RNA sequence: UAUAUUAAUAAUGUUAUGAAUAAUUAUUAAUAAUAAUAAACUAAGUGAACUGAAACAUCU
RNA sequence: UCAUCUGAUUAAUUGUGGUUAGUAGUGAAAGACAAAUCUGGUUUGCAGAUAGCUGGUUUUCUAUGAAAUAUAUGUAAGUA
RNA sequence: UGCUGACAUGAGUAACGAAAAAAAGGUAUAAACCUUUUCACCUAAAACAUAAGGUUUAACUAUAAAAGUACGGCCCCUAAUUAAAUUGAAUAUAAAUAUAUUUAAGAUGGGAUAAUCUAUAUUAAUAUUUAUCUUAAAAUAUAUAAUUAUAUUAUAUAUUAUAUAUUUAUAUAAUAUAAACUAAUAAAGAUCAGGAAAAUUAAUGUAUACCGUAAUGUAGACCGACUCAGGUAUGUAAGUAGAGAAUAUGAAGGUGAAUUAGAUAAUUAAAGGGAAGGAACUCGGCAAAGAUAGCUCAUAAGUUAGUCAAUAAAGAGUAAUAAGAACAAAGUUGUACAACUGUUUACUAAAAACACCGCACUUUGCAGAAACGAUAAGUUUAAGUAUAAGGUGUGAACUCUGCUCCAUGCUUAAUAUAUAAAUAAAAU
RNA sequence: AUAAUUGAGGUCCCGCAUGAAUGACGUAAUGAUACAACAACUGUCUCCCCUUUAAGCUAAGUGAAAUUGAAAUCGUAGUGAAGAUGCUAUGUACCUUCAGCAAGACGGAAAGACCCUAUGCAGCUUUACUGUAAUUAGAUAGAUCGAAUUAUUGUUUAUUAUAUAUAAUGAUAAUUCUAAUCUUAUACUUAAUUCUUAAGUAAUAUAUAAUAUAUAUAUAUAUUAUAUAUUAUAAGAGA
RNA sequence: UAAUGAACAAAUAACACUGAUUGUAAAGGUUAUUGAUAACGAAUAAAAGUUACGCUAGGGAAGGGUAAUAUAGCGAAAGAGUAGAUAUUGUAAGCUAUGUUUGCCACCUUCGACUCAACAUUUCCUCUUGGUUGUAAAAGCUAAGAAGGGUUUGACUGUUCGUCAAUUAAAAUGUUACGUGAGUUGGGUUAAAUACGAUGUGAAUCAGUAUGGUUCCUAUCUGCUGAAGGAAAUAUUAUCAAAUUAAAUCUCAUUAUUAGUACGCAAGGACCAUAAUGAAUCAACCCAUGGUGUAUCUAUUGAUAAUAAUAUAAUAUAUUUAUUAAUAUAUUAUCUAUAUUAGUUUAUAUUUUAAUUAUUAUCAUAGUAGAU
RNA sequence: AUACUAAAAUUAAUAAUUAUAGGUUUUAUAUAUUAUUUAUAA
């Protein structure tokens, strides 16, 4: 069937994989924002 | 229907019909074959009707003369299961049936 | 409810039934807590493969 | 897309959440799917991996100017 | 087929993406915007309310109004599940970390009061899914307390007239269409045996928090590179007609499009009809054509006895005897493969391949086999116990499954038997 | 069976090269599976014709794409890195277009398709080579982590049999005991509100000594005294 | 003239050369000898296959040449031909031509069907002619000139081919990238799936079998089919126009007459020529016939909407009557509301004034049938 | 006649002659009722 329309939103989804809290609060998630941080990114997390 | 042709089950027309005590079936966690790292360590089992997981006694410590109420049919027992009542304090228990 | 709790006091209202008593207003003593905090350098543990050997396994 | 065709009370369809994935999951089993297609994804790093292979390598004038044979080679697209 | 920027050719060519429009006026500025009328399309939607999503795109900055009584979130409670959290020394592990117990979080779920409108706080004491069948009786029609047939099996609130505390409530008695449909107890059939968690009184008390609220939401307002014929959850979805949410019209609503105006050449696509033949076409009846009820009867051979065959083919009853909407409805047989319903190659293979119920072998006695665990604790197996669980092959059923363990394994018995590691002591 | 059949069905069997759970054979139903036959039906065909709508064409607005060494881009024969718009000879052709056709420009782009090379890559197989998880076995001739009894047998010493016994030292097998291991379940008072130490005594449990009673030196009960405890208890495996 | 093997690592003995603080030693060194790398200049002490599920970097590290083969001819004539090699036939050997089959070299990396065909003649039929003790006639055999016209329809198979059936005058042979996929189809052939027979220990494989299975293009140039504009015209315009150039056509069969004549014992049965019927192909036409005919008319099922007439009610303007009532005209409307136990629809009663006819219209494939 | 082109017909309204398309009239065709009937008067 057709294809392309794979990234279906959720707010809830989104934020609770992918949000600031979903990885500061887990060892690997705060290695990701620290180093987004250290190369000067301007938006951390969603 | 093609599919009843080889349906056949024992009839017992002294089993129960009505639904057993609550105060003594517990709920039945349906694990899929999965352990605790989410893999499924035992293959071909799945999803099937939901059920709860009966308490039958299997020690019989405290003893005294018991009489049963009724024999009822437990989902998740190959065997039957009846329901014991103490004769002195009314306790009620379910234990394997002969 | 830290503009907080307990205790004391002056008053009010005020139950209780002069005194008590809490509620309130206002004073004084005690009771309590705020982690974004760098990178490189150093040391320690584990530790590859591509590659070279014009192949490859000892070796690198 | 249209016509035609199949199931349509079930091993059915579907909404909202959750678990399982990179030697690695799910799989009524097709080497099917894991974010437009997996005999094993993507990103960063080792890393300018290696390439006896292909392509490219920029102004002028002057003098000399070949070979494609022999030997050896896991050697016949290489090299001495 | 070098990287970046600018500009050419294809070329003013293809295309402008399902479509009905017309006049008059805003406006001696309009095919494209607004209004009025006519016509048309969608109408169990292209309408009305919503959920999620989103550059607020809306009838807009002077903008989306909540104590609660059908208003949701918020808050209480938990499921699946998650957790740098808790437990001289919980257990395990090169670190990372994993496991078990607690605690906390987590809706897609549960949460008394209410138009005769209602009051949530503080203190003290003690329900899986599924049907409403048959008899009975009342009441009705033809017949004579007997018989045939017939709507009904239970509730939903108005009026009249009476009795109670006294024109507020209850009770009684009588009257009051049919077809759907709604929530509540009732009654009862099957195995596939059907969630978790958070009290009553007595007194006192309530000045009603925060957030959501526009419009689009079967799409120009979300996911699809696009104002993309694709994907997207829920409830009503006028009537007429029907068994029906099928099919036909359409009341009301919305709507008629970033392309228009002429002739419609050859040719292409989607449709309508076609004389005489009727498969001669073609790899192959691919495509197209073919329907004499849709209700009530009737319905063979074979057969695993199952109207399976079967919606049997032909046939009959109801106005039709020349026809006049749409939808449902498209024959018979032999053979090969597979028992059948199902699954499969998202995007060239849907099958004879996978699965299947059934048959057969084998491992495991639970302090177990099987699997996972840089590797263990431990987890699934299972809150199960040989009629159970794991693995293997075949694959419903009728008639059957003959022979041989040579080779690779498996399994039982034999010190028959070599060899590694580990050690003393003692000779050259 | 058809006018005629390499297709279909039945039958026969030198089965190149069937055969019984890699199941054998015959059925009923099922099948959008594959092949074949009959009836109807038809524009599939003889043989194509007419008609409608959206394009195609024209005018207005907007406006891509693959491709492109430069082009002033004809035919035939010959030649040629072997099939010429471009070389040689000769012929034809006034300049520019529009709607069509699709024979060539070895037409264009995805992407075709097969070979050979690389001391290239990846998956899969195995009695290819080399390791290894896993499983199995030994180390009182290693550790954690010790003993007793019984039976068979090996070798030897004093004593014997002949031209067979005792004893010592081991090994094998079984059985038993355990604080070896391992599994499973559940009061007062002083000294430093709660915690801790400490002399004394209360009560429970265990062990020893003495006294008294009852049965066949031994068993059972009671009292006195001394010592310890306030992780254990129960079950299982066990050197 | 062949009777062979490098280093490395080890082994044995001899020399007295070093001896890692010194003395020894250990160890190395020089000399002599030993064992095979046969892929024999020997990559390690130690290594086989499968891939159609495949991947990357590269090279090609039907046309063309040849003509053994194949087709055809020529020379000579052994032998058949009742007689006679040369009417017809023509062993084996010889000389050639073509590149239509099977091959060979490596310069150069899709069979069949549908549609349209163009070209050659090595002529299948039609036309003229020579030979034929084997031309009596008619049918025939062989050969020469001849390419103007023509050269099939079905069953089977994916087939070209081939067997068969029914016709014809005949159902010829080739070339054109074995013509024609930027023209169509795609049945065979091959890629992913699956199964059977055989091979293999298997993974998989087959000059095997069977079911299923993706291609696309808007034409710039050449060329071609049609249509225009500019132009240079033995120099204008309107009209008529010959030679010429390009191309189309060119036929074939049956019957009848000659004539049952010629020929022939008989059977059978003419040449030469003419006419009439047709076949195939092409061009033109719509008077008539069949088709179509979204021109049109009629019939008909369901639903909705509208115009006119009539009845009712209200408003407005004129007239009569007495702001009432009535006539004329115009406009507007045929609603609504309550009850029948909760909701919706309908039905009836209740309230109001809430009408019947006639003729249209739209939708259902042009809704559908019959005509035209 | 035709894809756009091109060809062909008319563009008369005057002292006289000229019809290109639409419309109108006549005749005819088609469709389908009609003599039980159409227009008129006496
Ligand atoms: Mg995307
Ligand atoms: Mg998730
Ligand atoms: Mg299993
Ligand atoms: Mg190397
Ligand atoms: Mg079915
Ligand atoms: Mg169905
Ligand atoms: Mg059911
Ligand atoms: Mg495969
Ligand atoms: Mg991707
Ligand atoms: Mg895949
Ligand atoms: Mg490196
Ligand atoms: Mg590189
Ligand atoms: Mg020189
Ligand atoms: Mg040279
Ligand atoms: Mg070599
Ligand atoms: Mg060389
Ligand atoms: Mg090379
Ligand atoms: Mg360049
Ligand atoms: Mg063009
Ligand atoms: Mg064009
Ligand atoms: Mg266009
Ligand atoms: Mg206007
Ligand atoms: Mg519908
Ligand atoms: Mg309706
Ligand atoms: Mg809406
Ligand atoms: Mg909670
Ligand atoms: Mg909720
Ligand atoms: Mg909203
Ligand atoms: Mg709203
Ligand atoms: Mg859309
Ligand atoms: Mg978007
Ligand atoms: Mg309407
Ligand atoms: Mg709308
Ligand atoms: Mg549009
Ligand atoms: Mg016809
Ligand atoms: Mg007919
Ligand atoms: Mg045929
Ligand atoms: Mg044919
Ligand atoms: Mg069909
Ligand atoms: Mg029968
Ligand atoms: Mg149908
Ligand atoms: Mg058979
Ligand atoms: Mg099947
Ligand atoms: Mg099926
Ligand atoms: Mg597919
Ligand atoms: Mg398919
Ligand atoms: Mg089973
Ligand atoms: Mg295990
Ligand atoms: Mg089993
Ligand atoms: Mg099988
Ligand atoms: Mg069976
Ligand atoms: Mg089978
Ligand atoms: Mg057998
Ligand atoms: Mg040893
Ligand atoms: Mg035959
Ligand atoms: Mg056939
Ligand atoms: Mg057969
Ligand atoms: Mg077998
Ligand atoms: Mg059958
Ligand atoms: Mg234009
Ligand atoms: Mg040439
Ligand atoms: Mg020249
Ligand atoms: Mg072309
Ligand atoms: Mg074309
Ligand atoms: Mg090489
Ligand atoms: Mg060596
Ligand atoms: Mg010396
Ligand atoms: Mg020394
Ligand atoms: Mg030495
Ligand atoms: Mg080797
Ligand atoms: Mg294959
Ligand atoms: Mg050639
Ligand atoms: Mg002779
Ligand atoms: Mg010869
Ligand atoms: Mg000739
Ligand atoms: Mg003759
Ligand atoms: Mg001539
Ligand atoms: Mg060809
Ligand atoms: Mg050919
Ligand atoms: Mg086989
Ligand atoms: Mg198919
Ligand atoms: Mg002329
Ligand atoms: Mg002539
Ligand atoms: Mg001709
Ligand atoms: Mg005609
Ligand atoms: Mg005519
Ligand atoms: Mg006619
Ligand atoms: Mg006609
Ligand atoms: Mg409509
Ligand atoms: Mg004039
Ligand atoms: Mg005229
Ligand atoms: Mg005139
Ligand atoms: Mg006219």
């Amino acid at each position: 069937k057709s294809r392309g329309n794979t990234y279906q939103p959720s707010t809830l989804k989104r934020k609770r994989t992918f949000g600031f809290l979903a990885r500061a609060k887990s060892k690997q998630g705060s290695k990701i924002l620290k180093r987004r941080k250290l190369k000067g990114r301007w938006f951390l997390s969603h | 229907s093609p599919g009843l042709r080889w349906y056949r089950s024992p009839i017992y027309p002294y089993l129960y019909k009505g639904r057993p005590v609550r105060a003594l079936t517990v709920v039945r966690k349906k694990h899929g074959g999965r352990n605790n790292s989410g893999k499924i360590t035992v293959r071909h089992q799945g999803g099937g009707h939901r059920n709860r997981t009966r308490l039958i006694d299997f020690n019989r410590w405290e003893g005294g003369a018991q009489t049963v109420q009724r024999i009822e049919y437990d989902p998740g027992r190959s065997s039957h299961i009846a329901l014991l009542k103490h004769n002195t304090t009314g306790e009620l228990s379910y234990i394997i049936a002969c």
